[PDB]
RNA sequence: CCUAAGAGUAC
């Protein structure tokens, strides 16, 4: 019934959590604050794997 | 804050409360254990000489 | 611990289990329950800590509240269901039962109160058997809505001498509110005349109510054929008021109204128009039950639950609001990709039409869910701003 | 599941048919001699497809394939659903209550609870005690808590059986009451 | 040990349940302290 | 807690005879106030004592998954055929006097977890201790003997 | 049933689900 | 003269009978003696020698404390708290031993029936597990993989089912009175009608059902009560019921010796 | 302990209300046109139908001495003689109210346990009544 | 982990109708409600004991003993 | 831990007695007898015997916490009858009930074939 | 013994 996908470190079940991040590569546009002098944000998180 | 303000103080216990329709509304439950934990000095004096030397 | 109530002297009673015991009236104040909460007990070293403790920190003292100078402490629970079912006219007693229950009043003077009937069969009503707890000399006069001085309701309340005139005891007499019995009563005889009337109250109507049952299952949550058909027509007809309101904005025949966008007004129509639905479609489930259905009972004696509890648990749950507003479009222009785009109606946008003893729909369940979560971030956003406003 | 035209039946129906519904029942049984029929065939076939949330975007999905592929005296004791009133439809949910989590799998009639209430028991029966595995005899782990007698629950889920839950439990079947028995 | 093994977590409004969240996480499966949302399950 | 989110601690404990007895000797394993139900509108919690008292006296297996076409009114009919009332009420007999209760009381069997949290790895007191090597203060937590 | 082409019901998609967990199981993201 | 009693169903491990012309409190403290306050014998010590399976000790301890053993003669033993023994001996107490060894290449399955009395009865009837499928194994203990051996002792006294349930001889006791509810003890929880929707028991034929028009009997009491009492199988259950009279009888008689002697 | 009031009425109305033991009855006096009675009577225990004929009777008392409640109720031994026994339904409470509804007519409220009683008449026959504890007996 | 030997609630003895009861079910294909009656468990306190009962004693007795004679 | 032993429901503890008799002062020829090592068994078979009884005022038992097996009954009888003399009454008259009812059930079981 | 991190309980 054990189904495994952890590891063994020093004998203690390590496992490890699937951390979220926001994708790459991708043009996000976003709003600003009224008193920021910037209205308008485009950006992308550039990668390459 | 840690220390002066609030401080770990002794004489105190802490667990699971329990509801009892048959306990006065001034009244609170103490487990056994914890009566016999928590200890209270009391002066030795003429009036209570007997029970005190009785719980001694 | 937020408030002076929240920490308070009691009288040591040692007992042979592994949990502190506290009367169920005095957890309101601690906003306690027995869900797995733990408490605090300190012990005073010295006589003049004792003494003090004892004469200003006492739980009778703390019975009235200088945070909105009512009681804090009332009857809860099971004894607050119990006492509204003891009091009912229909509730008589036989010897045997009244001399158990006179017994259990520890400072009952002995004697036993002449019978409410005395022929064919010697029989004590509820709150003949009641009033022996309330102490003498305490008159109480509460009209409530449309009572006279004869109670053909049975609702009001008038306590005579120490004596229930009449009146059917509940959460307005003997709850923690301003000009109740436990106000009254503290206020006349003292606090620990009080805590002593708190004590006599819970014993009798305890016993009462083990030995006359109570209790609540899957039945009492049922409303018969001809108001679930009523329930359904009236959400069909709000269905119908939402449809025509979107043909009209649709059309642009529909007019902003002043402070406010086409687009808020149309929203605020529509949420108002579900929201009286729920309401009414409640209504009618609530007047459907009879007087012996258990939720309508503990909503009676006000206990516990509440009208829209018995709303959404018979007729409807109702619309799932996210920060004040509809279900919004998560994916583009569509809060689901099982609706299609730019669809305004009620069950594409969070109405929960079906009741939780009918079952939730998996789109209602998604928005239900999504409701809950905002309700749980909610709470724990206000616990913590509420903590570092307090200190 | 991927629905397609059927320009047989002249209306949209699922791509998969009786005929795999039995070829993976047939494969089941030999596992508990044909030609092996596992998800791996019904994927390249044509039969399923994979959708992410960025594509679950441009899509349309039916709920149930009885009450939303076939086109247009009632029981009132089932709650009320609709027919959207539309057939364009591009996939198919192969079950609503895949949408739960292993720990929500559990309860029984969720969507007859309210959503704290869901909420609080998926954070909670982690804590549940029982079997956690069946070679406990020969792990030293730092605490271990274990039932005596694991049952499987009378009201149980068709999606906890891909979970063994029915395996190995995490509590007993009690004969509850409902009552202000004696106010304790 | 199956939620634990298929557990998510995002590094710190993004408590709320989203609706693209249907069917790849679970919709009523999270911490009630203050990873409320942050932690999900598949 | 069963599985709907209804947790408690065990108020008190009482032997066989004096728990409420239904008319057929069977007396609850547990007894929970039914003032929990109607603010947490835990309603899967009453169909699912329903549906496994139909399990338990059919021998099948109640199938609780969520968005399938099971009613409470098919249940209810189907424990009605067995000789019970068809909503689970059922006259029980106050264990004290044996008089009948004149409210009937819901009774079924529910899927009940022990949670981790027991009182014995809870209840800590101290008197007097170990100290704070810095402050000269009782030390933390109920595993040092703290304050 | 008899017709190999005839429309699945509520209750097969459950087989199908099977199949899936048959292949890929409970905690197949991590080892994959 | 008194309470009157009328049978039924006989079986060896039931028994069905009408008690009538006796008082509601009467019968209810009957109902409350079989169910808790009848002596019986269990095992109450287990001495554990060898136990290479894979249930934990305690664990099998537990599984034979509630194995039901023999207690006709249950009056002839004595309490091991007021006897003159140190521990355990044989005028207070029965020895029986387990020993089972795994050498079947499959599971055996170690029964109650391997269980066997050390402790000279002396003559009496008590000891011996209770067998009650057709097939002679009792109640399966434990089960042993090949090479798994589990040796142990129990010391087993007598004891009521208030100390502990194990000791309880008396399973489910059947209770009803008034099928037809004219004494109007309760008040029927109904949605349309309170007499299609409460089924009625079994009972119902043994009374003349109500007129419908008669005025409510206010001087009626309780009486006339269908018990249906289950026999564990430690003794009859004929013995169960005469047995729980005797013990009542007994309190009340204890409570008159001592308000006689003080 | 004499009869502080005594009458003949006729039920024109029995109203069943929320209950099912107790039910509140209107009744006309068939001597006094000006005295009326509303009462609440246990119907599952003393039957009450409408159009029926009730003698109603407060006393003080219920012993057939005159005088010579504040002593403990004991049930009655066998053989006691005392005014409930020529009546068929009694009842025991307290006057809680005196009003001035007219000139003449006077209304009087009793509480027996929480069963309510309001007695209406002119003064010259109900200034027997007082703020005191009284038996209302009826028979049919 | 192994069938109880008495039920929960009313004390019943069930711990000597487990092979008894899995007999009924393989030899004679009796569904579970059938076979449940059959032993003679007609309060469903009896029968949720023997019918929810998993045998997880066969799952340990699959892994070699540690020690062995 | 703080869990007592079991057999302290039925025991009588060291330097106690089974029963102890204290006069009431709120009413006249009335007694509280304090039973220990007993429940509502005894407790309900005593109160319904007394009630039984012709010149028993009042009697009534109560049970002042499931945690201690032990209940006080409270009982008053007319001027010139001692409290004690019905509480024999009470229980002469349960043991012969029960006496009767064994004997009768003895005989009925007598006339079985199926047994 | 300290530090840090994580999980969790009651609000
Ligand atoms: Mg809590
Ligand atoms: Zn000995
Ligand atoms: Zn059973």
């Amino acid at each position: 019934f054990d189904m495994g996908g952890y590891f063994i470190i020093n004998g203690s079940e390590k496992v490890l959590i699937a951390q979220e991040r926001s994708a790459g590569n991708i043009v996000q546009v976003f709003k600003k604050a009224a008193p920021s002098p910037i209205s308008h944000v485009a950006e992308i998180r550039s990668a390459l794997e | 804050r840690g220390n002066l303000m609030g401080k770990r103080v002794d004489f105190s216990a802490r667990t699971v409360i329990s509801g009892d329709p048959n306990l006065e509304l001034d009244q609170v439950g103490v487990p056994k254990s914890i009566a016999k934990t928590l200890t209270y000095p009391e002066v030795v004096t003429p009036y209570n000489i007997d029970r005190l030397t009785q719980l001694v | 611990s937020l408030h002076k109530m929240s920490m308070m002297a009691h009288r040591v009673k040692v007992i042979p289990y592994s949990t502190f015991r506290l009367n169920l009236s005095v957890t309101s104040p601690y906003n306690a329950d027995f869900d797995g909460d733990e408490m605090n007990l300190h012990v005073p070293q010295s006589e003049e800590t004792r003494a003090e403790l004892s004469q200003l920190c006492a739980v009778p003292l703390q019975i009235v509240s200088p945070q909105s100078n009512k009681p804090c402490m009332g009857i809860v629970q099971d004894t607050l269901c119990g006492i509204r079912k003891l009091t009912l006219r229909d509730t008589f007693i036989e010897l045997d039962q009244v001399l158990n229950m006179l017994y259990w009043v520890p400072d009952w003077d002995g004697v036993i109160p002449t019978p409410a009937i005395i022929k064919p069969k010697p029989l004590w009503s509820g709150k003949q058997i009641l009033s022996v707890a309330i102490p003498n000399g305490i008159h109480l006069q509460r009209f409530d809505e449309g009572t006279t001085l004869l109670s053909p309701k049975d609702n009001g309340m008038l306590i005579i001498d120490g004596q229930i005139i009449f009146g059917v005891v509940e959460k307005k007499t003997v709850g923690s509110s301003n000009g109740g019995l436990i106000h009254v009563v503290t206020r006349e005889k003292g606090p620990q005349v009080c805590a002593k009337l708190f004590g006599n109250i819970q014993k009798v109507v305890n016993f009462w109510l083990l030995h006359n049952g109570f209790s609540t299952g899957i039945g009492d949550t049922i409303a018969d054929g001809p108001t679930m058909r009523e329930i359904t027509e009236t959400i069909a007809e709000a269905k119908k008021k939402v449809l025509d309101v979107t043909k009209e904005a649709q059309a642009n025949l529909l007019t902003a109204k002043h402070g406010m966008t086409l687009r808020e007004s149309f929203e605020d129509n529509v949420v108002r128009f579900l929201n009286e639905a729920r309401d009414k479609a409640g209504r009618l489930a609530e007047v459907n039950l009879k007087d012996l259905n258990n939720v309508k009972q503990m909503v009676m004696a006000g206990s516990k639950g509440s009208f829209i509890n018995i709303a959404q648990m018979s007729a409807c749950v109702g619309q799932q609001s996210v920060e004040g507003k509809r279900i919004a479009f998560g994916f583009v222009d569509r809060t689901l990709p099982h609706f299609s785009k730019d669809d305004y109606s009620p069950e594409s946008k969070g109405f929960v039409e079906n009741s939780y003893l009918r079952g939730l729909t998996p789109q209602e369940f998604f928005f239900h869910a999504m409701g809950g979560r905002e309700g749980l971030i909610d709470t724990a956003v206000k616990t913590a701003e509420t903590g570092y406003i307090q200190r | 599941f991927i629905v397609e035209d059927d320009e047989s039946l002249g209306h949209k129906e699922l791509k998969v048919r009786k005929g795999h519904i039995a070829k993976l029942m047939a494969t089941e049984y030999q596992d508990i001699d044909v030609e092996e029929y596992t998800w791996s065939s019904l994927l390249n076939e044509g039969l399923v497809e994979y959708i992410d949330a960025e594509e679950e975007e441009s899509i349309l999905i039916a709920m149930q394939p009885e009450d939303l592929e076939p086109a247009e005296d009632v029981d009132p004791a089932k709650r009320i659903r609709v027919s959207h009133h539309a057939t364009t439809f591009t996939h198919c949910e192969i079950h609503p209550s895949m949408i739960l989590g292993v720990a929500a799998s559990i309860i029984p009639f969720p969507d007859h609870n309210q959503s704290p209430r869901n909420t609080y028991q998926s954070a909670m029966g982690k804590q549940a005690m029982g079997v956690f595995l069946t070679n406990y005899n020969v792990r030293m782990d730092t605490m271990a808590n274990i039932l005596y007698y694991p049952q499987k629950p009378l009201g149980t889920t068709r999606a906890m059986e891909y979970l063994k839950f029915r395996e190995l439990p995490a509590g007993q079947n009690a004969i509850v009451a409902i009552a202000c028995y004696s106010g304790y | 040990t199956l939620s634990h093994l298929r557990r998510t977590n995002t590094p710190i409004k993004p408590r709320q349940l989203h609706n693209t969240h249907w069917g790849l996480v679970c919709p009523a499966e999270t911490p009630e302290g203050q990873a409320c949302g942050l932690v999900k399950n598949l | 807690a069963s599985r709907h989110g209804q947790k408690g601690t065990i108020g008190i404990t009482y032997r066989r005879e004096d728990m409420p007895f239904t008319a057929e000797g069977i007396v609850p394993d547990l007894i929970i106030n039914p003032h929990a139900i109607p603010s947490r509108m835990t309603v899967a919690h009453l169909i699912e004592c329903l549906l496994s008292k139909v399990a338990a006296l059919s021998g099948n297996e109640g199938d609780a998954s969520p968005f399938t076409d099971i009613t409470v009114e098919g249940i209810s009919k189907l424990l009605r055929e067995h000789g019970y009332q068809s909503r689970g009420f059922e006259v029980m007999y106050n264990g004290h006097t044996g008089k009948k209760l004149m409210a009937q009381i819901f009774f079924g069997p529910t899927y009940y977890q022990r949670l981790r949290h027991m009182v014995d790895d809870k209840i800590h007191a101290r008197a007097r201790g170990p100290m704070q090597v810095l402050t000269r203060q009782p030390v933390e937590g109920r595993s040092r003997d703290g304050g | 049933f008899e017709d190999e082409s005839a429309p699945i019901t509520a209750e097969d998609s459950w087989a199908v689900i099977s199949a899936f967990f048959r292949e890929k199981g409970l905690v197949s993201q991590q080892l994959d | 003269e008194g309470p009157q009693v009328k049978i039924r169903e006989a079986s060896k491990d039931n028994v069905d009978f009408i008690l009538s012309n006796v008082d509601l409190a009467m019968a209810n403290s009957l109902r409350r003696v079989m169910i808790a306050e009848i002596p019986t014998l269990a095992i109450d010590s287990v001495e554990v020698e060898t136990n290479t399976t894979v249930l934990a000790d305690e664990f099998i301890a537990h599984r034979l404390g509630l194995i039901p053993l023999q207690s006709m003669d249950i009056e002839q033993l004595e309490y091991s708290r007021d006897c003159f023994c140190e521990d355990h001996c044989d005028k207070c107490s029965v020895v029986l031993t387990l020993q089972a060894f795994g050498e079947s290449e499959s599971t055996t399955n170690v029964y109650s029936k391997d269980l066997v009395i050390v402790s000279n009865l002396m003559g009496r009837n008590i000891g011996h597990p209770i067998i009650q499928d057709k097939e002679g194994n009792g109640v399966l203990i434990c089960k042993l993989r090949k090479g798994q051996e589990l040796k142990l002792t129990c010391v087993a006294k007598k004891g009521i089912a208030k100390e502990h349930a194990k000791w309880g001889p008396a399973a489910a006791i059947e209770f009803e009175y008034d099928p037809w509810n004219k004494l109007k003890h309760t008040d029927y929880w109904y949605e349309q009608d309170s007499a299609k929707e409460w089924p009625q028991s079994k009972n119902c034929e043994y009374e003349d059902p109500p007129n419908e028009g008669d005025p409510f009997d206010y001087k009626a009491q309780a009486d006339t009560f269908y018990m249906n009492v289950e026999s564990v199988g430690s003794i009859p259950v004929d013995q169960v019921v005469v047995r729980g009279i005797d013990t009542l009888q007994k309190k009340v008689a204890s409570i008159l010796l001592a308000l006689t002697q003080m | 302990s004499n009869t502080l009031f005594d009458d003949i009425f006729q039920v024109s109305e029995v109203d069943p209300g929320r209950y099912n033991k107790v039910c509140r009855i209107e009744a006309a006096s068939t001597t006094q046109d000006q005295c009326k009675l509303t009462l609440d009577i246990n119907v599952e225990l003393f039957p009450v139908a409408a159009q029926d004929s009730l003698t109603v009777t407060i006393a003080s008392s219920l012993n057939l001495e005159d005088t010579p409640a504040t002593r403990s109720w004991r049930p009655p031994q066998a053989g006691d003689r005392s005014l409930a026994d020529d009546y068929d339904y009694v009842m025991y409470g307290t006057a809680y109210k005196f009003e001035e509804v007219s000139k003449d007519l006077i209304a009087v409220y009793y509480s027996f346990g929480g069963l309510l009683m309001r007695l209406e008449g002119n003064y010259r026959n109900l200034n027997n009544l007082k703020q005191e504890n009284a038996y209302l007996l009826i028979r049919r | 982990m192994i069938v109880p030997v008495r039920c929960f609630s009313c004390g019943k003895v069930v711990g000597d109708k487990w092979e008894s009861y899995l007999n009924l079910l393989q030899e004679d294909e009796l569904d579970e409600g059938t076979a449940l009656s059959r032993l003679g468990l007609k309060r469903y306190c009896c029968r949720r004991m023997i019918l929810t009962h998993v045998d997880l004693i066969e799952k340990f007795l699959r892994y070699n003993p540690l020690e062995k004679r | 831990m703080n869990a007592p032993d079991r057999f302290e429901l039925f025991l009588l503890g060291e330097g106690e007695s089974k029963l102890k008799i204290d006069p009431d002062t709120k009413a006249p020829n009335a007694v509280v007898i304090t039973f220990e090592k007993e429940d509502h068994t005894l407790g309900n078979l005593i109160r319904a015997e007394l009630l039984n009884d012709r010149k028993v005022l009042f009697a009534a038992y109560k049970v002042e916490h499931p945690f201690f097996a032990r209940f006080k009954l409270r009982i008053q009888t007319t001027e010139g009858y001692d409290p004690k003399d019905a509480l024999k009454n009470a229980c002469n008259s349960i043991i012969n009930k029960l006496g009767a009812l064994k004997t009768n059930f003895e005989t009925e079981w007598n006339l079985q074939t199926l047994a």
